[PDB]
């Protein structure tokens, strides 16, 4: 339908927002999140949207072209766990992102992690969030 | 049976040059404390180390760390021969390199 007034107009009406060609931005509403890719911008690839600026959204859907799902589980999709998530990050992100440094240092970090808790408290969600945030 | 043949054992100090001998054995061999001596083990390996007094050790035994034992290719319970070598001379230059496996990474 009229996606423009439904999603974009509230998203740009109030604040002057920067935009760069090829970037995808997420708009939440209607019990769903919609990813909009900036096909073209003027006068250059970098621009700032203003009330007088024209917005054209009459084209067909665009493919993902190897882009990652912006709705994938992340640290922002997990709530009620800040201390535990901090411990998990400190254990995991440092070696996985920087394995060369750890193998050069010679110190052995822990590898066995056990998330225990009542059903429905996360666990599966936390692991997916960590994996998606580390790309491992 | 010789006064210079001794059974290696575990050491106290972890330095790679200090070797502790029972003062009785050193006096028997007429060895000056804190001087240089030469130790021969198995095969044909030998090392040069500074000796020291330690009454805890026994006369028929000498205490060395794993480094010196590895250099001598001798395990615990083996026998080594000790010879006084106070004539050791200071070296003008030494070319030393690390090992690949141990130095992997750090550069
Ligand atoms: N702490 C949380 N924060 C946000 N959403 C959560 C949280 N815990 C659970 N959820 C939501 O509830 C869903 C079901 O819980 P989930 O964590 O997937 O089950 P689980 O803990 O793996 N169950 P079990 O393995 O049987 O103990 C999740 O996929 C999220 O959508
Ligand atoms: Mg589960």
């Amino acid at each position: 339908g009229n996606l423009f007034d439904a999603y974009l107009k509230p998203y740009f009406l109030e604040a002057y927002r920067p935009v760069r060609k090829g970037d995808l931005f997420l708009v939440r509403g209607g019990m769903r999140s919609v990813e909009f890719k900036v096909i073209e911008t003027d006068p250059a690839e970098y621009c700032v949207v203003a009330p007088d600026t024209e917005i054209f959204c009459e084209g067909e859907p665009v493919k993902r072209e190897d882009e990652e799902r912006l709705d994938d589980v992340g640290y922002d999709d997990v709530g009620g766990v800040r201390k535990q998530m901090a411990q998990i990050r400190e254990l995991v992100e440092l070696p996985l992102r920087h394995p060369q440094l750890f193998k050069s240092i010679g110190v052995k970090p822990p590898k066995g992690i056990l998330l225990y808790g009542p059903p429905g408290s996360g666990k599966t969600l936390i692991a997916r969030a960590v994996a998606n945030e580390t790309g491992a | 049976k010789s006064p210079n043949r001794l059974v290696v054992d575990e050491a106290i100090n972890d330095d790679n040059s200090v070797v502790s001998l029972h003062p009785a054995t050193m006096e028997k061999l007429q060895l000056f404390r804190g001087d240089t001596i030469l130790i021969k083990g198995k095969k044909r390996k030998d090392t040069v180390c500074i000796a020291l007094a330690d009454e805890t050790c026994e006369e028929p035994k000498i205490r060395m760390n794993k480094v010196v034992r590895s250099n001598l290719r001798v395990r615990l319970g083996d026998v080594i021969s000790v010879h006084q070598c106070p004539d050791v001379k200071y070296g003008k230059r030494v070319h030393i390199l690390p090992v690949d496996d141990t130095v992997e990474g750090v550069t």
